[PDB]
């Protein structure tokens, strides 16, 4: 697996025509999901990790809008980073995404990290445009080694022991972190429990303890919910993202939450900004932001 | 508003 090379073809497009492709192979493909999802593996579900590091949110397929932050933040390896999911569907140019971000992972596995979103996940994609992309560009035996590999991606890390990262956001079945390190993987996404919370929920401010969720799904939970959450668990700050933010980030609770949304000119009722969020070596949290064209 | 599964 020539890694130096695929890097190097999806990094050429730099300034390109307006929304040039990258083709790799479909050999070199599958030897990305396949060696990247045996690190996967190899690294518990729970990440621990150290700052100073980016944190990112969703991408949606906007692949040259990923390359805006890495010239922004930095090329890997120049700054560690840490995406909260949601790489795929929506977006014009999920694969060149995803393709990307899995040879980091293998170039730089201690120095690269990858959680799961809800869009990480085969019934979704089918419907949000993944696997018309995957059927369109290459073979829908591809769009399922995708989804093996993405049946292993962590599910949440907590950065030097203070802040708690996830995609979607708390559980009413999360009372200890070893709940989240004993689930087993490969596993797919539930339509209910820990596992489906932890990539689908969402905070509210108009809700008391748990709530409905309008997307069918999961549940709300309040600003108290989030409190009680840090207290317990000896945390400073919860980050996740799954949600368009019309600032590309947007604190919640008394900035004790904060959600990132990294993919700019995304929704349909509002112009949004892109964030990615710097943590510097003692967790001071500071922006570089994607602004709506 | 692109559909709630979610603007
Ligand atoms: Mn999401």
């Amino acid at each position: 697996l020539n890694l130096d090379s695929i890097i190097g073809r999806l990094l050429e497009v730099q300034g390109s025509r307006p929304g040039k492709n990258v083709q790799l192979t479909e050999n070199e493909i599958r030897g990305l999901c396949l060696k990247s999802r045996e690190i996967f593996l190899s690294q518990p579900i729970l990440l621990e990790l150290e700052a100073p590091l980016k944190i990112c949110g969703d991408i949606k397929g906007q692949y040259y809008d990923l390359l805006r932050l890495f010239e922004y933040g930095g090329f890997p390896p120049e700054s560690n980073y840490l995406f909260l999911g949601d790489y795929v569907d929506r977006g014009k140019q999920s694969l060149e995404t995803i393709c990307l971000l899995l040879a980091y992972k293998i170039k730089y596995p201690e120095n690269f990290f990858l959680l799961r979103g809800n869009h990480e996940c085969a019934s979704i994609n089918r419907i949000y445009g993944f696997y018309d992309e995957c059927k369109r560009r290459y073979n829908i035996k591809l769009w399922k080694t995708f989804t093996d590999c993405f049946n292993c991606l962590p599910i949440a890390a907590i950065v030097d022991e203070k802040i708690f990262c996830c995609h979607g956001g708390l559980s009413p079945d999360l009372q200890s972190m070893e709940q989240i390190r004993r689930i087993m993987r490969p596993t797919d996404v539930p339509d209910q429990g820990l596992l489906c919370d932890l990539l689908w929920s969402d905070p509210d401010k108009d809700v008391q303890g748990w709530g409905e969720n309008d997307r069918g799904v999961s549940f709300t939970f309040g600003a108290e919910v989030v409190a009680k959450f840090l207290h317990k668990h000896d945390l400073d700050l919860i980050c996740r993202a799954h949600q368009v933010v019309e600032d590309g980030y947007e604190f919640f609770a008394k900035r004790q939450l904060v959600t990132l949304f990294s993919a700019p000119n995304y929704c349909g009722e509002f112009d949004n900004a892109g964030a990615m969020m710097s943590v510097d070596e003692t967790l001071m949290c500071s922006f570089q932001i994607l602004k709506p064209a | 508003x692109l559909x709630r599964x979610x603007x």
